[PDB]
Order: C-alpha cells, then sequence, then structure tokens
C-alpha cells in the first residue's frame, strides 16, 4: 500500500 | 550490489553528525522568524520535505538491517 | 566610444520581456454589482467591498516559486453610466494597448436594466480602444496592425471568419455576478436571458463563465487575460445543451448552436422586457450667502486663470 | 467562514468537496463531534471508506494517511483535518 | 496531568500502556503535534502498525477504529484519542 505519514 | 551493503552501514554511521543540522536551524530560526517578518516560506517548505525524506530514510534502514541478509 | 554603445544597446535590447512588463486591466461593470466583492477577493484581500466607483485604482503581487519577482498587476474599474469617457479615457493610452484588455460583470439582479447599462459602457470603451490604435498619429502603426489581425483572428479557430459581426480589437472574458438570484426567475426568462449572454459572448468573442465556488475558472480566466497571472486558458467544454450553469469556450459559441445577428438579436430582446434642486432659491440669507458667493467666485477664477493644459 | 487551505495532497476536486462539506457542516451543526461526522460520512459515500475527520479550535495530530486523500485547512478559526486512512 | 479514562475498546494492558505513554510524551513535549507524535510512534513500534493519535484542548471527531484498539482519555484538560485504523 501507497500510504504517507504527516501531522497537523 | 554485493558491495552495498558497506554503504548501509556507512550511512547509519553518518547521520548521527548531519541530522543534528535540523534544530540547529530551528534553533536559528526562532530569531529569523521575528526578524524576517514570518517571510520564512523557504524555510518551512524545507522543514516539510525533511520531515518527509527523515521518516523514510528511518523506514528503510529498518528494514534493510534485516533484508539486506 | 564604444563602451557606452555596447552599455546602451543592452539596456535597450532587453528589459521589455524580476519580471516582464505587467500588463494592467479594466473593469466594465454596474454600480453596486458585486464586481468589487469579485475583484478584492481574486487580489487576496478582504476587504469589504464599497458599492460606488469613481474611477478607482487597486493592485496585486503574485509570486511563481524560484523566487518572488514581484508580479504587479494593475487594476481599474467603474460601474454605472457615470462619468464614463471622462473617467475611461484617462488610463487608456494606444501606447499601452497591448498590455490593456477587459473584463466584463454582469449583475444578474436586474437583466433588464442591465442590458442598456453594459451596452452603453461597452461602446464608450469599444470606441475608446478602437481610436487610440492611432489617435496619438502612430505613424509606425505596425503594432497597430498586429494587435488587431492578431485578435480577430484568435476566437475563429475552426469557424470560418465570413465576416467581422463586431470589430472589437481588444480581448474580453465575460462573468456573471450573483447568480444566486438567477434561480428565481421564470424559466422562460432563464433561457432567453442565457441566450442574452452567450449572444454578446458571441459578437465580443468573449468566454463566459459562472460564479461559484468550486467554479474556480472564474479565478482562472481572470488570471488569462490577466497577463496569465493565474494560469492558462484551460479550454473547457461548452454548457449549451445544460443551461444550468453558464460556461461559453469563444470560438464555439456559433450562433447556430447558441441560439439555435439581428434576428436573433430581436427575439430575446423583445421577448424578455421592451418597456426599457442645488439651486436653493425659496430661502434667504444676506451674510451667509454674499460671503460664499464671493469666496466662491474668487477661488474658481484663480484656478482657471492658472491656464492648467490639464 | 472564509476556507483557507494549510495542506493538502489530494486532487482539486476533492479539495474542493472538503471545503464544501465542511462548510455545510459548520453551517448545520454546532458540536464539533456532529460537524466532524458530516464531512466524513460524506466522503465515505461519494469517495468510498474509509475516512477520518476531526473539526477543532485546539488540536493536533499525527496520522498515517492514503496518498491523494490528505488535507488540513480553516474554515474562518476552525480547523479540519481530513482525510483517508483503510 | 491526572489520567483519567473515559472510553475505551482496548485491552488492560495496552489502556495503561496509553496512559503511560502520553503521559511521557506530555512530560517531554510542549507542542501538541510532537506529542502525538511520540504516542503514535511508540504504538507502531510494540504494537505494529497502524496508529494514529491527536492530542488536544479543543476538538471533535468521527473516526473508524479497529475493534479492541481504542481509548480515549484526559491528562488534566487535555484529551488524548489514540487508536488502530489501517
Amino acid at each position: 500500500k501507497n500510504t504517507k505519514q504527516a501531522y497537523v | 550490489i554485493g558491495d552495498a551493503n558497506l554503504q548501509y552501514s556507512k550511512l547509519q554511521e553518518r547521520k548521527p553528525e548531519i541530522l543534528p543540522l535540523f534544530q540547529e536551524a530551528e534553533d536559528k530560526n526562532r530569531l529569523l522568524r521575528t526578524v524576517a517578518g514570518g517571510g520564512l516560506e523557504t524555510i518551512s517548505n524545507l522543514k516539510a520535505k525533511w520531515d518527509k525524506f527523515e521518516l523514510m530514510m528511518e523506514s528503510h534502514q529498518l528494514m534493510i538491517k534485516d533484508q539486506i541478509e | 566610444e564604444t563602451l557606452w554603445e555596447i552599455a546602451k544597446a543592452e539596456v535597450e535590447k532587453r528589459g521589455i520581456n524580476a519580471e516582464i512588463a505587467e500588463k494592467f486591466v479594466f473593469f466594465i461593470g454596474s454600480k453596486n454589482g458585486g464586481k468589487t466583492t469579485i475583484i478584492l477577493r481574486c487580489l487576496d484581500r478582504d476587504e469589504p467591498p464599497k458599492p460606488t466607483l469613481a474611477l478607482e485604482y487597486t493592485y496585486g503581487r503574485r509570486a511563481k516559486g524560484h523566487n518572488t519577482p514581484k508580479d504587479i498587476a494593475h487594476f481599474w474599474e467603474l460601474g454605472g453610466g457615470t462619468s464614463l469617457l471622462d473617467l475611461i479615457s484617462i488610463p487608456i493610452t494606444g501606447d499601452t494597448l497591448r498590455t490593456f484588455s477587459l473584463v466584463l460583470v454582469l449583475d444578474l439582479s436586474k437583466p433588464n436594466d442591465l442590458w442598456p447599462t453594459m451596452e452603453n459602457l461597452l461602446q464608450a470603451t469599444k470606441s475608446h480602444v478602437d481610436k487610440v490604435i492611432m489617435k496619438l498619429g502612430k505613424t509606425n502603426a505596425k503594432a497597430v496592425s498586429e494587435m488587431r489581425q492578431k485578435i480577430w483572428n484568435n476566437m475563429p479557430k475552426d469557424h470560418p471568419d465570413h465576416e467581422l459581426i463586431d470589430p472589437f480589437p481588444v480581448p474580453l472574458v465575460i462573468i456573471g455576478s450573483k447568480y444566486d438570484v438567477f434561480q428565481d426567475f421564470e424559466s422562460e426568462k432563464r433561457k432567453v436571458i442565457c441566450k442574452t449572454l452567450r449572444f454578446v459572448a458571441h459578437y465580443y468573442g468573449a468566454s463566459l463563465m459562472f460564479t461559484s465556488k468550486s467554479e474556480a475558472l472564474l479565478l482562472k480566466i481572470r488570471g488569462v487575460i490577466n497577463q496569465l497571472a493565474f494560469g492558462i486558458d484551460k479550454s473547457k467544454s461548452i454548457c449549451v445543451d445544460q443551461n444550468k450553469p453558464l460556461f461559453i469556450t469563444a470560438g464555439l459559441d456559433s450562433f447556430g448552436q447558441i441560439g439555435s445577428p439581428m434576428e436573433l438579436w430581436k427575439k430575446v430582446y423583445e421577448k424578455l422586457f421592451p418597456p426599457k434642486d442645488p439651486a436653493r432659491d425659496p430661502q434667504y440669507a444676506e451674510n451667509e450667502v454674499d460671503e460664499m458667493r464671493i469666496q466662491k467666485d474668487l477661488e474658481l477664477e484663480q484656478y482657471k486663470r492658472s491656464s492648467s493644459k490639464s | 467562514r472564509k476556507a483557507v487551505i494549510k495542506n493538502a495532497d489530494m486532487s482539486e476536486e476533492m479539495q474542493q468537496d472538503s471545503v464544501e462539506c465542511a462548510t455545510q457542516a459548520l453551517e448545520k451543526y454546532n458540536i464539533e463531534k456532529d460537524i466532524a461526522a458530516h464531512i466524513k460520512k460524506e466522503f465515505d459515500k461519494k469517495y468510498n471508506p474509509t475516512w477520518h475527520c476531526i473539526v477543532g479550535r485546539n488540536f493536533g495530530s499525527y496520522v498515517t494517511h492514503e496518498t491523494k486523500h490528505f488535507i488540513y485547512f480553516y474554515l474562518g478559526q476552525v480547523a479540519i483535518l481530513l482525510f483517508k486512512s483503510g
């Protein structure tokens, strides 16, 4: 799977 | 690529010296933010890119230590 | 000697097209038509709209991403049939026509009162830009030939260039305003109104767009005519069939499709709507009006004598 | 209120739906949990599950999202995080 | 930073770990983005991915979680939402 980590 | 394990070790040994640049940039950023009036668009973009690259780089190395064998 | 010739040659050769020479745009519209709100939002401002307009000036700035070249765009606007030529003729000069374009905004509030309004405003501006091409005594008219030959061969991309139904030698994009009221017209009226908008688009060769939030074409096409400020043409499909949204790509709007000249105009024109004391004399004062009279005359006469060439 | 997008890894169509959906949710609901629920449900229907939404005035998050399904924006002073995961 | 668990669908051992992990994160980090990041990473390591963490003083959410991997609790006045999904 093609996922990404991020934050706000 | 039966030689690439050597580059793998080197990167692990190098990053402890290069990685602190990020915090050093932020520590100085504290001042730039104020005096530059918030005109730090380039710095913010680069920080975001680093976040991505740093997380990916660790992920690869965590896998490589076991898959390379 | 040759040192200055070379220095001159390079600063002269380059410097037309940091950022290239910026364009500017004039906004034709009506008074309190909602145009100010659209303009202020397009410029990414939070300012409240002003109803009235007296040759207003505003500007905006964009960047590119490799640097901030300070891409500045100048804007002028005027609404309603007020001091039309007295103000429109001032910021528009033939020497800068190449960098000058028009945008027309239509207030959907009163299509009946709007048609004689926008017609008069368009006539005033069209006449002016048409003249300035050579009014200045521009002997070196090569630029004049280029401007007319480019503009009048950009819309008839595929359609045979039979005639110039209305010679309009300046770019135009047409947009509505406050379409929230449009849905509340009689269905027959909405259709005739839509035909009217499309008709004008054909004569002027101006694309048409709706006004909404998801409709990002409104901002873009304004940028397109505003020196690609917000992208490029991004040609989309015409919406002549749906008639729910409004949109026209200039060049595909053949009368045979959008109306399905005079005859088509007559049809929509007549069907929609055919019926288209400072003196203070009864007053008395002695000292107040005498002194005001004297002062009024003395100041005005002095300003006339200044013999300004303006 | 005014929509301001801070971050997005998302198609233009989904970005616009994010704002539109949050705009309707904010107009319709007062309670954050219900505003978020409205936004999430609309995305699951049109763009398939599994979406998640957090709406509020004061929070930080660290999440994992599907590529091309992440946006962070404000409507006035209210922040909306909208993404797919699963 | 007194801990009070409001709702959970989680084993007791994971519940305790969540509180202790969030407590450590809250002691060490001042900004929610960093607190959330700390918490998420510790769970991915120990309890496998994919974990998500939201930390804040004012928000609502509507999320989908895996059974037995959900907790919502406060540390003082700060709410922490910790769950697995994906």
